[PDB]
């Protein structure tokens, strides 16, 4: 298993600055050696063997270098260290002791099984070690995409690869909304173009004006016009100049590694419209392409070592399954009357027949030795059909009124991945119920035998048909199915019914309704999900029918197929379209922006290799920027063992085909367990002490060796074309919250640092789930997105936020910004803690004075609107002084989102939210520009218009948002367990009613949070 | 209803409690287990470096002996005693460790076990409460 801490050993999270280490010698001798913690490998084999002379026997051992260190590891591996250069205290190991033996196996090969086990979190020899042959199956047969993923990097060497490494960062739209094109001057974008003159990093610049679609080329080629124009070059030769020289120069992003490596119009990249945004002109690098593609390393990609039926519509019987017995259940046998197996047999959340409960036994006599059958015929049984149990204890001490309870359940595909119907006995570890969980059976948990074998072990036992049953091949099911009332009436319920949201409930009539009209509803592709819900899955029948209709289904938007994805269509051949969908309409932008939910849903997939898991693999293999992110979503989440050897297996294949940036990986992942090691001392065993005394054991602990290698020349994880370079230690200090966070302040290594941050500064925090955090991020990002294209200007802030494990991650500083509080400690206090309306104000008034005062007081209003319209929406509360910030320039943001959906008042059952904004005043005088009577003035209602306007786009597009957190399910998220939780959404967007009952309901909850 | 909501945060108060300990229980457990699969390969680690041992000292003692170097011999044997020294102090590492396994995994059971007699119990309440249903009053007898 992985490693219970980031210790240096067992139970020691510091190993001592010297340390006594057991040696066991091959001649049979054991030496007891002080080493120092910090110590290579190399070192400490040198030393052994000075001190092995004094012992006997010594003539025997050979020279140190026929002999390498094995030993066991926190994971309870038994590793051998061909890499000698790792000091002592990050071996991780269990015991301080180390074995000399003469090295077996390639030393290369074993060398990278042990950074791809430390990345993934997870020893690689574990999955050498499972039985099972689906995931067998699974390590082999993905290499197919690893390779051919290889092989579409190295196809266009080497620009192929450049783009692998630095891949375009452009938004999906050349368009640009008007309000941004009349930020430019005509059209037209000034950047400065730099080149360095070797060798004194001598800086020229050239100044540009050109339009805002100029693609690199030209803007290169403006930038050599510039240069070359002095030369007096004939007036051909300079065009023949100019048509040579364009294409061998690049642009780089001065102060990161972002390139303008394609075709995209300079406004596209995200670098440039954000410029826009902003009012900053670009600084951008000029770079000969021969200098970028001599610092690509080549992707050595290895091949690792592991590298009579029936059909099921033949069978003329009903399905029956045997509940055989129960190892243990955990009750008490005076409280708990009697325990029984409660079943259902389900097609995702809908059940295909009635549930079936096995009878009632005694608690501590677990064992039924009872065939359930069940009402459906065994031909009908669709392909992601899922047997749903649990054993549930009643007892009735309560009237006539019996308890019912479920102690442990679990779920199994009654299909396996080879298409064949489970057969024969089968023994199901349960999976504990989840906090909160009163539903007796649990569909939307994982299916699958609870890894932990320690737990309650129920024995069930299927039927068996003298011979392997099979389903169906495609060909087959098409061949079976294959054997004008469309009125404006049935026209307009049919668009009606698909605008209905996800979670609005569908009758049994519009069930009836589509499947009637099913082939209208491809004239109207977006309904799909609605009617993919009205099918008979418990009809092979009425299934066949539907495949046929998806198997020429058009295409639909991204936004519409992720929905497809969900737990709700688990049939593969749903999801196969939805895959397909996104190979060819899902942008690898928009990939990046929806990562997170296309990871969850893995969780939902029957089996370990699908459609899904190959087209993300491969976008990850092909895009560095999305393999990183799909690097850390999905190793941020390894601990969850529901899903860890699904990730684990698949964070393998994605370090042994994803080239050099494994390295970058093992950097980034080491650098971090320094810091949650650093943390938990911090936060555990000098709890008690000081400020002062931590801070020194702080300034102390990073200043160490292993510390200084660990944590500088890394790439921030939060975003990787930033460079961490030297620690700029004096700006490093423990934050004062008492989860013990780090901001940390790096150097930036990029010789024109100057130009965008010498400084970066992130915060790195142990102790919080920031998986809230990170999709409300998200959330507000895709709201900016809407409101741009619809004209809104709404400046919105979704800083970084990265969740890196369990409740460990790291967020983006943003610089020059301050929470409404520090601003307000300028003239003294106010009552209990509280301070003065006006300061806000009074202090953005001096730092924009002058004709920018109306800029910022704009700017100001602008991004207050589009938080106050996206925290209500969100249900996002408790916002004060202490989580809103202000930038010097005025953009306001908030903070610490770490709960949403209004679950804080879901125990108490009252859903009213009127908690008063705190900050109404402070912020109505900053839009009142200062009144006295803020509430009186026309830009006060110029923002309410806003709000309005914002809060309708938002509604407008309810489906996208509901569909996110529904595909967030699987995450474990406290507030995101069920679609109730989500459905807060739909009463905050008044989705059950009108767009202007909607808009009044708005304007009450502002005024039921009006003045505070 | 005041009388029952007080009846219920109770015990929803208890479940939570009880869920906290089973959880973080659990955690433990399974570093315990985690640390008893460590022990496991490092004592067959160590049982092979004694094995390894008798076949080099085989015929080192009987030339030592012979050669008169008495003194040698002792050197083996004091380092061969230092070994089986170490190997059951570990042993007994990994014993107490079992041990200390099985009074949790004992404990985790008994926690288990109180929540699920209180699990259905607290969802009766909210049955009774409910029931209550069909502001300051409110808001009050809700425990505020
Ligand atoms: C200037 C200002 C004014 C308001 C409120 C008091 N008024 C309005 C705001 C928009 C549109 C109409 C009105 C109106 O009352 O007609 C406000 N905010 C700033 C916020 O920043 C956050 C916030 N809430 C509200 C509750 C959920 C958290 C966010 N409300
Ligand atoms: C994006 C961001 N930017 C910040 N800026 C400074 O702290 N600044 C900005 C400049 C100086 C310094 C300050 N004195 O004030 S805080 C911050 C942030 C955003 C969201 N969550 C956090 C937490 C919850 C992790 C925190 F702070 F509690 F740890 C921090």
């Amino acid at each position: 298993p992985p490693r219970p801490s980031s210790g240096e050993l067992w139970g020691i999270h510091l190993m001592p600055p010297r340390i006594l280490v057991e040696c066991l010698l091959p001649n049979g001798m054991i030496v007891t050696l002080e080493c120092l913690r910090e110590a290579t490998l190399i070192t400490i084999k040198h030393e052994l063997f000075k001190e092995a002379r004094k012992y006997p026997l010594h003539q025997l051992l050979q020279d140190e270098s026929s002999y390498i260190f094995v030993s066991v590891t926190q994971e309870a591996e038994r590793e051998e260290f061909f890499d000698e250069t790792r000091r002592l205290c990050d071996l991780r190991l269990f015991q301080p002791f180390l074995k000399v033996i003469e090295p077996v196996g390639n030393r290369e090969e074993k060398i990278l099984n042990r950074e791809i086990g430390f990345a993934i979190g997870m020893p690689v020899c574990e999955f050498d070690m499972v039985k099972d042959p689906e995931v067998q199956d699974f390590r082999r047969n993905i290499l197919n995409v690893c390779k051919e993923a290889v092989d579409l990097r190295d196809l266009n060497s080497p620009h192929s690869r450049a783009m692998y490494v630095y891949p375009p960062n452009v938004e999906s739209s050349p368009e640009l909304p008007k309000h941004i094109y009349n930020k430019l001057d005509k059209g037209q974008i000034i950047v400065v173009i730099w080149v360095i003159v070797s060798p004194n990093n001598d800086k020229q610049k050239y100044t540009l004006k050109i339009n805002h679609d100029c693609v690199p080329e030209q803007v290169i080629a403006e930038a050599i016009r510039k240069k070359t124009r002095s030369m007096l070059l004939s007036s051909e030769q300079l065009k023949l100049c100019v048509l040579e020289y364009q294409g061998k120069y690049i642009l780089k992003v001065c102060g990161c590694d972002e390139y303008f490596l394609e075709k995209y119009p300079l406004s596209q990249y995200k670098y440039i419209r954000s410029c826009i945004m902003l009012g900053r002109m670009p600084n951008l690098m000029l770079m000969a392409k021969e200098s970028l593609y001599s610092q690509l390393p080549m992707d050595c990609f290895t091949m690792p070592s592991y590298s009579s039926t029936k059909s099921l519509w033949v069978i003329n019987s009903a399905l029956r399954i045997k509940i055989l017995c129960a190892t243990y259940v955990n009750v008490n046998i005076r409280d708990i009357d009697k325990i029984y197996v409660r079943t259902g047999i389900y097609h995702g959340g809908e059940p295909l027949c009635d549930n079936v409960n096995t009878q009632r036994v005694p608690c501590s006599n677990p064992r039924w030795n009872e065939w359930l059958n069940y009402d459906i015929y065994i031909p009908d049984l669709p392909r992601a059909a899922r047997l749903c149990l649990s054993i549930c204890s009643v007892k009735g001490r309560k009237g006539a009124k019996e308890e019912h309870c479920p102690l442990a359940w679990g779920n199994i595909n009654l299909f396996d991945y080879t298409d064949t119907l489970v057969s024969g006995k089968m023994a199901l570890n349960l999976w504990p119920v989840p906090h909160g969980l009163e539903d007796l059976l649990n569909p939307i948990g994982v299916t699958g035998s609870n890894p932990n074998k320690e737990t309650p072990c129920l024995e069930l036992e299927f039927d068996w048909f003298s011979s392997v049953v099979k389903f169906p091949d495609m060909s087959v099911i098409e061949e079976h199915a294959n054997w004008n009332e469309l009125r404006e009436n049935d026209k307009e319920q049919l668009k009606a019914i698909s605008t209905r949201d996800p979670l609005s409930e569908i009758t049994e009539q519009e069930k009836d309704f589509l499947w009637s009209h099913r082939h209208y509803c491809v004239t109207i592709p977006e309904i799909l999900p609605k009617l993919l819900l009205s099918v008979k899955w418990n009809s092979r029948d009425e299934v066949a029918q539907m495949y046929c209709l998806v198997k020429d289904w058009p295409p639909i938007k991204p936004e519409q197929a992720m929905e497809l994805l969900d737990c709700n269509y688990p049939d593969p051949m749903v999801r196969g379209f939805a895959v397909r969908c996104l190979e060819k309409y899902l942008t690898d932008d928009k990939l990046s922006q929806y990562l997170i939910q296309l990871v969850q849903v893995l969780k939902y997939e029957q089996y370990l290799d699908n459609l899904l898991v190959r087209f993300l693999l491969k976008k990850a293999l092909t895009n560095q920027r999305i393999g990183h992110f799909f690097f850390w979503h999905l190793k941020s989440e390894m601990h969850n063992k529901t899903v860890s050897q699904r990730f684990g297996l698949l964070l393998e294949s994605y370090c042994r085909a994803c080239g050099m940036y494994l390295k970058h990986l093992n950097r980034q992942v080491e650098a971090m367990e320094k810091l949650i090691n650093l943390t938990d001392i911090l936060k555990q065993e000098k709890k008690d002490e000081t400020q002062k005394v931590q801070m020194k054991f702080l300034v102390e602990q990073m200043r160490r060796p292993d510390f200084m290698d660990a944590l500088q020349g890394f790439l921030s994880p939060l975003n990787p074309a930033h460079q961490l370079g030297n620690l700029r230690l004096e700006e490093c200090r423990i934050m004062s919250s008492a989860k013990r966070p780090l901001w940390l302040n790096w150097e930036n290594p990029d010789i024109m640092s100057e130009l965008l941050f010498q400084n970066n500064e992130i915060i790195f925090k142990n102790g919080d789930d920031l998986r809230q955090d990170m999709l409300t991020l998200q959330i507000i990002r895709i709201m900016e997105n809407i409101w741009q294209n619809q004209g809104l200007d709404l400046r919105m802030l979704p800083y970084g936020c990265l969740s890196i494990g369990d409740c460990v991650g790291l967020i983006e500083v943003v610089r020059n910004s301050h929470t409404i509080m520090q601003i307000q400690c300028k003239g003294g206090l106010k009552g209990a803690l509280q301070f003065n309306s006006h300061t806000l104000h009074q202090w953005l008034k001096d730092k924009n004075k002058g004709e920018i005062y109306d800029a910022a007081i704009d700017l100001f209003t602008r991004s207050c609107a589009g938080y106050c319209v996206a925290t209500f929406i969100l249900g996002i509360g408790d916002r004060h002084n202490s989580n809103i910030m202000v930038k010097d320039d005025g953009q306001l943001f908030h903070i610490d989102f770490g709960h949403f959906l209004d679950h804080k008042k879901k125990k108490f059952g009252y859903k009213r939210e009127r908690v008063p904004f705190v900050l109404t005043q402070d912020f109505l005088i900053v839009i009142s520009k200062g009144a006295q009577e803020c509430t009186k003035t026309r830009e006060f209602e110029r923002f309410q218009e806003m709000c309005y306007k914002a809060y309708l786009a938002i509604r407008q597009h309810a489906n996208l948002f509901i569909n996110l957190f529904s595909m967030m399910l699987g995450s474990g998220m406290p507030e995101l367990q069920s679609f109730d939780d989500i459905a807060y959404i739909r009463k905050t967007l008044a989705l059950d009613k009108t767009e202007q009952e909607a808009l009044e309901y708005f304007m009450k909850q502002m005024n039921d949070a009006r003045h505070g | 209803l005041h009388e029952y909501n007080t009846q219920f945060q109770e015990k929803s108060r208890e479940y939570d409690r009880l869920y906290e300990e089973y959880t973080r229980t659990s955690q433990e457990i399974q570093m315990k287990r985690t640390a008893i699969e460590a022990f496991n390969e490092t004592i067959k680690i160590f049982e092979e470096q004694c094995q390894t041992q008798e076949r080099y000292s085989k015929e080192y003692i009987e030339k030592f002996k012979r050669e008169g170097n008495e003194k040698e011999i002792q050197r083996i044997m004091h380092n061969y005693d230092k070994l089986k020294s170490r190997i059951s102090e570990i042993i007994d590492s990994r014993r107490r460790l079992e041990e200390d396994l099985k009074k949790q995994a004992a404990e985790y059971r008994e926690i288990d076990k109180r929540m699920n007699s209180i699990k259905p119990d607290l969802i009766q309440l909210r049955k009774t409460r409910d029931q209550y249903l069909m502001q300051k009053k409110l808001n009050e007898w809700l425990g505020n």
